[PDB]
């Protein structure tokens, strides 16, 4: 059993900040690649931001010079931050999807 | 010495090799094949003459004119339906290169008529020469009446014998069954049995004594390995149990992981 | 539009199958696609491996039937991308490298045998396995934490064209010959899907002063399995028997309906049925199929269904006249697809 | 493909009712009769299946070891011999019918005989 | 633990030909193990579609079902006049077999 417990997100105004946080029960942060995955207004959940233990900052082509990504081992979480079509939910696994998926939350840009 | 040692152990091993073929022979996926339904009934004659030999033996060790009552009167019968049955599977043999109502006239040659001939050499004991019980070592007054069907068997024989080589040489000379696994395999057989068998009888009826007695004492056992351990058909069907025996032993003797999951697809 | 994964227990491998199941024809199978997912700062061993293999579990050791290896490696030295191939490819991204299988014709199908009242654990019978690990070396060693192990099933359907219906006819006569005991049978089809009733019209007439006890009518299923030597087995899947009896000079005509089910041979081992995924109970493994005049030196079980009618005479000790009629019973053909599991889950 | 049954009486709290469901044109090996309880005016609800092939029963939560459901193979029915009933079981049962192997959904479904008691 | 399946849409009034959604959340996660089931009044269910996704032989090329996630739905392109009923969901992936709370259809 692992305990995808994410938060944060809500009403978002243009060129506002919204922090996202996630905390992942029972699973190693030594070694994985983490995703970030986000969904659409629609379906067919797509990548924005890949980064491993070390460095490499992977960014979906469209989502480059736009968002930030930042990671912690020893609190065993992940972090994300945005600054400034974007409104959808959003989804946290690493880069192979080997965990199960949850509800998460969604974000509202106006 | 040798002569009682040795002569109870040459019929030793005959019943048992014979009673291992008839176990096999009795229940097959060829339990009633014709080929089969001769060489059982032989193996028969040779258990029963051998049986009447062993216990004749023991009872002259123990020691009744009762007790040898039951042991001779089945030993002359043996004999005489040894060869009696010897020449049936001999016409078997000729019919086959040459069931139904045949099968009828074959039991009449082995266990019909030559009973009709040792009854009467059993008959006459209280008429004349008792003599306690049966020793065969008398005046010939009452020799040569169950001497001359197996002298009889053993001439015709020859005259099927004669014929069959000529006939399965002829054949054999353009195609035919050259190599077949069906009648080269029986005339393969009978080709020793009959002669050699033949010869034995004519040749000692007229250390030499003592050469003579383990000679019948194997007849049992080489009739037994000739027509059943040397028979490749029952060998195949013996390797099919054997293997079904050893799988069936090989399969039952005693001695992280994440669950599958789904996801969408696009289309 | 829906596929299947199977995570690494350290979650940095998964590889997507798009189906379970694979359809064998009579000398085509076919191959078998999907991708396999590595994350970035994992592949410094610079070398992807995907081995399709079929094994013999007996006892216990795994005989290793044929052995498939496929290199999903970045530099991957045509193999043109299936439609479903290219839709995973899409949506996962360009870190996805896919693999493909060619298995050979002419191969035995995924049957495993039914454990007895003895239970051993692991299911005895012919299984085909997926799994993908990552290494330095093919000779370098594979921990079962570091890779994946997705099973599939080999499977056959029933031909769209029915063949001609089972007949035969045998006549045995002892010791008495000429009025000859005329016995014969036949079945509606000789394709017969899996449930449906198995209906066998038997004429015997009787000239003979011998008299017919009552007549036996079973279905035996084959089971070919040889793994050292060959060893054919024989199972009684569906029996029923009727006290009708047949009187000298007359006429008998009846009709007996059969159905091969496993509710009441759960009790009788030996008994081979089709792949199980971890836990599953099949239904009554079909037969295999074979390409007419092919070789029979295929080491594993080959399950064959035929029917046999005996009727044993009083004799006046007691003989049976036997005639077998042999008999195809396959699953239809699907339309979406097989549920690979109790579609009611308790 | 067609399924008849008639399932007629009034029922008194504490009794028993057995209902007669007659199957033509298919086999129950091949076929999983299920049972299906629509309350009048509300929604469907599943209370028994008998799966032949398999010999797997199946009980709804609230009417479990309360209900006894069988089949035969000579006439190709299904019976549900219901006993002890409650207040609460008023409402129309079905016969429905799927397939035991790849498995569909309902796909035939029974008359509907009505239940009062 | 038992799974409970709901259906938002209740009852709507529609007229001939318009586009009608009628859409059922599940609480539990179902591969694909939906049915769909019409009733006229006072008449035996009929089945529509199984497995959320595939067409049973004889129903209407007009009706169609999609999955996307866990609340399954079903789609109507134009509302035939004798199309009105009452459509229940239901689930065969589990032990329960839940059905769901019904949608009226009226003209
Ligand atoms: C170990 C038994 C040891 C023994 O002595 O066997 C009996 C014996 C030989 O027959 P055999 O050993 O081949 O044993 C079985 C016999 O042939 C039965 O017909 C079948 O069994 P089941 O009934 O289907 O289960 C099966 O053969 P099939 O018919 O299936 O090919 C065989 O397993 O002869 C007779 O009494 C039968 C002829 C009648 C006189």
């Amino acid at each position: 059993q692992v305990q995808l417990q994410e938060s944060g997100g809500g009403l978002v105004q243009a060129g506002g900040s919204l922090r996202l946080s996630c905390v992942v029960s029972g699973f190693f942060f030594d070694t994985v690649t983490m995703a970030w995955y986000r969904r659409a207004p629609g379906k067919h959940r797509e990548l924005v931001a890949s980064a491993t233990a070390g460095g490499t900052t992977t960014y979906a082509d469209s989502v480059k010079d736009r968002f930030t990504i930042s990671r912690d081992n020893a609190k065993n979480t992940v972090y994300l931050q945005m600054n400034s079509e974007d409104t959808a939910v959003y989804y946290c696994n690493t880069f192979v999807r080997s965990l199960s998926w949850g509800q998460g939350t969604q974000v509202t840009v106006s | 010495s040798s002569f009682q040692v040795m002569y109870t152990v040459g019929y030793s091993l005959s019943l048992g090799a014979l009673l291992l073929a008839l176990a096999i022979l009795g229940g097959l996926s060829k339990l009633h094949c014709t080929r089969n339904a001769i060489h059982a009934n032989l193996f028969a004659s040779f258990v029963l003459k051998a049986s009447s030999v062993l216990v004749i033996d023991g009872l002259l060790r123990t020691r009744a004119v009762a007790g040898c009552r039951v042991a001779a009167v089945f030993m002359q019968y043996g004999i005489v339906a040894n060869y009696c049955w010897l020449l049936v599977e001999g016409l078997y043999l000729h019919n086959l290169l040459g069931e139904r109502s045949f099968f009828s006239l074959y039991l009449g040659i082995g266990w019909g008529a030559p009973m009709l001939f040792v009854v009467p050499w059993a008959v006459v004991k209280c008429l004349f020469e008792n003599v306690q019980c049966w020793t065969s070592n008398d005046n010939m007054g009452f020799w040569w009446i169950l001497r001359f069907p197996v002298f009889l068997a053993i001439l015709i024989n020859f005259f099927i014998f004669v014929r069959i080589v000529q006939l399965l040489v002829a054949k054999l000379r353009a195609r035919q069954m050259h190599h077949t696994d069906y009648k080269f395999r029986l005339a393969k057989s009978t080709l020793t049995l009959i002669p050699l068998l033949g010869v034995h009888e004519v040749v000692f009826a007229f250390a030499k004594l003592f050469f003579d007695l383990f000679l019948s004492s194997f007849q049992g056992l080489l009739v037994a390995v000739l027509y059943c351990f040397l028979n490749k058909e029952v060998q195949s069907e013996l390797r099919r149990r054997w293997h079904r025996w050893r799988l069936g032993k090989v399969l039952w003797e005693e001695r992280e992981s994440c669950t599958t999951a789904s996801s969408s697809l696009a289309k | 539009t829906r596929v299947f994964k199977k995570a690494s227990p350290n979650g940095k491998l998964t590889v997507y199958l798009g189906k379970r199941d694979f359809v064998d024809h009579i000398d085509l199978v076919e191959p078998v696609d999907g991708v396999v997912l590595v994350d970035p700062e994992y592949l410094k061993e610079r070398r992807v491996y995907v081995t399709l293999t079929a094994a013999f579990r007996y006892g216990t050791f795994r005989k290793d039937l044929f052995v498939a290896n496929v290199q999903s490696f970045p530099p991957a030295p045509k193999k043109p991308l299936t439609r479903l191939q290219e839709r995973l490819i899409k949506k996962l991204g360009e870190h996805a490298y896919p693999f493909t299988f060619e298995i050979p014709p002419n191969l035995p199908s995924s049957v495993t045998l039914q454990p007895g009242p003895e239970d051993t654990g692991k299911a005895i019978g012919v299984d085909y396995e997926v799994k993908a690990f990552v290494a330095e070396n093919l000779e370098e060693k594979i921990h079962k934490r570091n890779s994946v192990r997705l099973v599939i099933e080999k499977v056959q359907y029933a031909p769209e064209r029915p063949g001609p219906q089972p007949t035969a006819e045998t006549t045995r006569q002892f010791l008495m010959s000429d009025k000859p005991l005329h016995l014969e049978a036949s079945l509606d089809k000789e394709i017969y899907y899996h449930g449906e009733p198995i209906s066998v019209n038997v004429h015997v007439t009787n000239n003979t002063n011998k008299t017919v006890k009552k007549i036996k009518i079973s279905v035996r299923q084959y089971a070919d399995i040889v793994l050292f030597n060959t060893a054919q087995y024989k199972v009684p899947v569906a029996m029923e028997e009727a006290d009708d009896t047949v009187a000298p000079s007359s006429t008998f005509s009846k009709v007996y309906t059969l159905t091969p089910f496993l509710a009441n041979n759960r009790e009788k081992r030996g008994l081979a049925l089709d792949g199980k995924l971890k836990h599953e109970d099949t239904n009554l493994a079909s037969s295999t199929l074979l390409r007419e005049g092919a070789n029979r030196e295929i080491l594993g079980i080959i399950v064959s269904y035929k029917v046999k009618v005996k009727l044993v005479v009083s004799r006046g000790a007691s003989s049976d006249v036997a005639v077998e009629l042999p008999f195809t019973l396959m699953h239809p053909k699907p339309k979406e697809e097989p549920p690979h599991r109790e579609v009611p889950e308790h």
